[PDB]
RNA sequence: GGCGAGCCCGAGGGGCUCUCGCUUCUGGCGCCAAGCGCCCGCCCGGCCGGGCGCGACCCGCUCCGGGGACAGUGCCAGGU
RNA sequence: CUGUUUAAUUAAAACAAAGCAUCGCGAAGGCCCGCGGCGGGUGUUGACGCGAUGUGAUUUCUGCCCAGUGCUCUGAAUGU
RNA sequence: AGCGCCGUUCCGAAGGGACGGGCGAUGGCCUCCGUUGCCCUCGGCCGAUCGAAAGGGAGUCGGGUUCAGAUCCCCGAAUC
């Protein structure tokens, strides 16, 4: 008759996402003329920690092209940039590492990150540390490129959207052991409280659909179909196949 | 003289900023002028009915000018002269003693109820429309009624150019009904191209249907794509 | 007719000034807060009468809407003896005593016996 | 006069002549505001036989309601 | 517009078809115009103070893109 | 293991823990809040991420059963 | 349905102020300046407002004084 702590996650009263210190986020520049029918030279002042997040945050400073002022963005750093090195953001920009330039432009087999779902979307896919997209196809007429994501799923997307080129910096992050709970919850501290995780056979049938009983059992198929209601999708989710994998899922 | 040497600025992509440009194509106009602003794409897109297609093709400048000289002569009177010729009447009553020492003036009438109970009596000359109203069904029933009677309707452009002459703000339509015997030549003369162009031409403006004009942006692109097909065929 | 910035901003009009054709009120009210009605009178305790002679200063209870100008220009209006400084305090039982600092070429001692006290 | 030729026009609301109309006044209210003025009727005779005169102290008000 | 590249015909040249302008060794600066051609009032045909255009091209019916008669919306019916 | 636990009868072998596995989701999405809106949390987020479960340092082992109950996928050949 | 609620930058004509120049009017010893009305040019709020007697936040210290006050009152010495 209570609602579960899965079910109490969407209220968003004390779940919500600690973003006091949060630098800013992580998004590419705006596409205008000076980035369809050319390119634009801006400086990296210096890269910094985004608290919550393993990727680096690298601030670029770009001239604007309509006033006479200074423009600050908050670029993804890709592995392999320097304080002073200059990046180029456009269409007819150089291949290089930190360049962001659209898709439909590079050629096949070029790996790149934190690109763009539609032209304009301003970096939102391949986001994360050490992950990349891998494009493998390109449409000259009905603009389309064919991109592989770290999911392993490929997309059609189009071909007018930009994506900066290179590895994002810090990878291999999930290479150390958290060793103990200390540092687990230092890390989840600076990301929200969902950490503790109870799990469902130790609580009561009021609170989940697992426990209760004299063992601590499931009792149930754990495989819930889609069409549950909320509060009662709980373990796994249209599980198509469970068990130990044996090879490759190779799955679309 | 000695030194007056020219600053040539480069305006490309990063050697210099951008100067400041008209940008009236780009600029955010606020909702009421977005609203009414793509109104008029909207009536040129969609098939708009033959009822409508009678308005926005009216005379050209010169027949509108001189039925509008013409007009100029039987204009409602105001209400200045209205006064003075109420306080003139009662005077010239008690100096004269006639029945009617003034013969009876002849003015147009304005007003679409008016208008439409003379042209279903067959008593106006001619009728004039404006077709600037916003509700055109106010309108629509009006040239099939003047077709149906037989007197000659023109359209014309500019309900406060009509409204004018009849010292109103807007008036949607004016009945020509009489005529000075000097007069009767010049709109018997003009009446006859009236009726060669919206009475004789019903039928065909009835069975016309304007609009359905897509955008010069669409127009540009199946322009090219005709082109390269026609480049391919021969 | 040159469109500088693509921000479109409502246009500077013209406002004109409030012109009433007639007074909201007919007269205006009459300042009950008066050089009279500022003080209400002076304390008479032993501590006061301390700071009479060893201070050269008087002690007066006022109201509580009145501020340091106020006081000082009602005490300049009443005694018509200038004023060095106010000090000011809101008594715990809600009134308002003020000591006032008379300028040196006056003396309180004849202050006070022109006004009451003694 | 003309009034009898409009309710009787407006009568028939199906046929093509007033389904453009009234297609284009909904596209058109409906960029507007949910509550707003509308300076003279859109249905003069409908205002006339429900008790409007074109006089001052009369206000004609636009409004929309979320239909179900 | 050739300060440019052309596949071609061709004696000078032409455009059937086209790429398009000028920021990539460097932790610097870059705005509120130089010039040119005209229009005014003041010093006898001069100085000073101002105005317009080209610089910075023209025309047009959506601010620019991506979907789209679908997705979503209201009502009803059947499953869970 | 350190840690937490029934304030006012329990301090534990219970809970939690790193670690080990499995499931859904490429954003018109996954899991949820909400009487209402293309309203909100995750999300200043993008598969080294988010959401939902089981077991519970390290080492070695993870046996056989899809019949049933659950989950998932397919062809308007095929019944209701 | 509704007291109202969600929403805080989203779907808003959401800058009422100033540097300077020009026209016009007014006042002070109309020499010279201070204002008012209008025109031109320029001017992203990161959206009103509230939110800390431990956060940020310029600037007072020494001596003496009462039955109850002290960086507050007096003297003397400073500062924003
Ligand atoms: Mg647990
Ligand atoms: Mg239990
Ligand atoms: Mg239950
Ligand atoms: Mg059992
Ligand atoms: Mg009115
Ligand atoms: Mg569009
Ligand atoms: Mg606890
Ligand atoms: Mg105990
Ligand atoms: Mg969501
Ligand atoms: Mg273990
Ligand atoms: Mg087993
Ligand atoms: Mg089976
Ligand atoms: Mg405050
Ligand atoms: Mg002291
Ligand atoms: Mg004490």
């Amino acid at each position: 008759g209570r609602v579960i702590r899965g079910q109490r996650k969407g209220a968003g009263s004390v779940f919500r996402a600690h973003v006091k210190h949060r630098k800013g986020a992580a998004r590419l520049r705006a596409v205008d003329f000076a980035e369809r029918h050319g390119y634009i030279k801006g400086i990296v002042k210096d890269i910094i920690h985004d608290p919550g997040r393993g990727a680096p945050l690298a601030k670029v400073v770009f001239r604007d092209p309509y006033r006479f002022k200074k423009r600050t963005e908050l670029f993804i750093a890709a592995e392999g940039i320097h304080t002073g090195q200059f990046v180029y953001c456009g269409k007819k920009a150089q291949l290089n590492i930190g360049n962001v330039l659209p898709v439909g432009t590079m050629p096949e087999g070029t790996i790149v990150c934190c690109l763009e779902e539609k032209p304009g979307d301003r970096g939102k896919l391949a986001r994360a540390s050490g992950n990349y997209a891998t494009v493998i196809s390109h449409n000259p007429e009905t603009k389309k490129t064919r991109v592989k994501l770290p999911s392993g799923s490929k997309k059609v997307i189009s071909s007018a959207n930009r994506a900066v080129v290179g590895v994002v910096a810090g990878g291999g992050r999930i290479d150390k052991p958290i060793l103990k709970a200390g540092r687990a919850y230092h890390k989840y501290k600076a990301k929200r409280n969902c950490w503790p995780r109870v799990r469902g056979v130790a609580m009561n049938p009021v609170e989940h659909p697992f426990g209760g009983g004299n063992h601590q059992h499931i009792g149930k198929p754990s495989t819930i179909r889609r069409d549950a209601p909320a509060g009662r999708k709980v373990g796994l989710i249209a599980a198509r196949r469970t068990g130990r994998l044996r090879g490759t899922k190779t799955v679309q | 003289n000695p030194l007056f040497e020219k600053r040539p600025k480069n305006f490309g992509i990063g050697q210099d900023i951008q100067p400041k440009r008209d940008l009236t194509r780009f600029v955010k106009w606020p909702r009421y002028i977005r609203l009414q602003r793509q109104r008029a794409i909207l009536y040129k897109r969609l098939k708009v009915p033959p009822a409508i297609n009678q308005f926005t093709q009216a005379l050209d400048r010169q027949t509108a000018t001189q039925l509008l000289k013409l007009a100029h002569k039987y204009r409602p009177e105001t209400k200045q002269e209205k006064k003075q010729r109420l306080l003139a009447r009662a005077e010239k009553k008690a100096a004269g003693k006639g029945d009617v020492p003034t013969k009876r003036p002849p003015v147009l009438r304005a007003g679409v109820n008016t208008v439409t109970t003379l042209v279903e009596n067959k008593k106006a000359q001619l009728v004039v429309i404006a077709h600037d109203v916003d509700p055109i069904e106010l309108v629509v029933f009006l040239p099939a009624l003047c077709r149906k009677m037989g007197v000659p309707y023109c359209i014309i452009k500019g309900k406060a150019r009509l409204g004018h002459l009849v010292h109103r703000k807007t008036c949607t339509t004016v009945a020509f009904t009489q005529v000075n015997s000097e007069d009767k030549g010049a709109l018997a003369k003009l009446v006859e191209a009236i009726r060669t162009n919206y009475n004789d031409r019903y039928d065909e403006i009835r069975r016309h249907w304007g609009g359905n004009v897509l955008g010069p942006k669409s127009v540009a692109r199946i322009a090219k794509l005709e082109k390269a097909k026609a480049k391919e065929l021969a | 007719k040159i469109r500088t910035s693509p921000t479109f901003r409502r246009p500077k009009t013209l406002r004109l000034r409030r012109q009433p054709k007639y007074p909201r009120k007919s007269a205006p009210r009459r300042n009950k807060l008066d050089h009279y009605a500022i003080i209400k009178f002076p304390l008479t305790t032993e501590s006061a009468m301390k700071k009479i002679e060893d201070n050269n200063t008087l002690v007066f209870i006022v109201d509580v809407k009145a501020n340091k100008h106020q006081i000082k220009q009602a005490v300049k209006k009443l005694y018509d003896i200038d004023v060095a400084k106010v000090n000011t305090l809101i008594r715990p039982d809600g009134e308002k005593k003020a000591y006032v600092r008379l300028a040196p070429d006056y003396d309180a001692l004849d202050v006070a016996n022109k006004i009451g006290i003694i | 006069g003309a009034y009898k030729y409009i309710q009787e026009l407006w009568r028939k609301k199906q046929s093509d002549v007033m389904r453009f109309l009234l297609r284009v006044r909904c596209w058109q209210y409906r960029q507007l505001s949910a509550l707003h003025r509308a300076p003279r009727p859109t249905r003069p005779d409908k205002a006339r036989r429900l008790g409007y005169k074109a006089k001052q102290g009369y206000v004609i008000y636009r409004i929309r309601v979320r239909r179900g």
